[PDB]
């Protein structure tokens, strides 16, 4: 597929530098992400990430 | 010296994935038909152009 | 499952439509309606989030 970008890093569009749980590791900067990404589909496949979250340390 | 920027358009509605009206254009239509015959003790039915 | 709403970055209004005409801070506003459906269906659209907090 497309890798997607957080305007330095090109991350695989899932798979952030802050795979998984990107709001819980960086909430404001999951916001850039969203700032920056709004035009990305599978920038909002990691959303669902974080929508069906299922971060390190929760189980879920 | 509070001011309100304030900003609008117009979009699509939900309508529009299925629920939607259409403007149409037709032109020299076509003869088509569908008959049944009795032909020797046979009620057989075709249908063509 | 499909715990969603932590992402509900706020847009917060001061309700001008709250009870007998004028305003409160009310958070159930109704924000868009969606009626187009033909048989009598009502989207509401309330301000506030139900289900997944
Ligand atoms: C054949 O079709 C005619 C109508 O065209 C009908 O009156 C008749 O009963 C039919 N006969 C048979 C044997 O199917």
């Amino acid at each position: 597929p497309v890798m997607c970008l957080l305007a330095n890093t090109t991350f695989p569009c899932s798979q952030p530098p802050c795979t998984p749980c990107c709001y819980e590791k960086e909430p404001e900067e999951t916001l850039r992400m969203l700032e920056d990404n709004v035009m990305r589909p599978g920038y909002y496949q990691l959303l669902q990430a974080s929508l069906t979250c299922s971060p390190h340390r929760q189980r879920r | 010296e509070n001011t309100q920027l304030s900003e609008a358009h117009v979009e699509k509605s939900e309508s529009c994935k299925t629920e939607f009206a259409s403007a149409y254009r037709a032109h020299t239509a076509s003869a088509s038909a569908k008959l049944r015959v009795l032909y020797q003790g046979n009620n057989v039915t075709v249908s063509a152009y | 499952n499909f715990n969603v709403y932590k992402a509900i970055r706020p847009y917060l209004a001061h309700c001008p439509d709250c009870g007998e005409g004028h305003s409160c801070h009310s958070p159930v506003a109704l924000e868009r309606i969606r009626n187009e459906a033909t048989d009598g269906t009502l989207k509401i659209q309330v301000s506030l989030q139900i289900g997944i907090k």
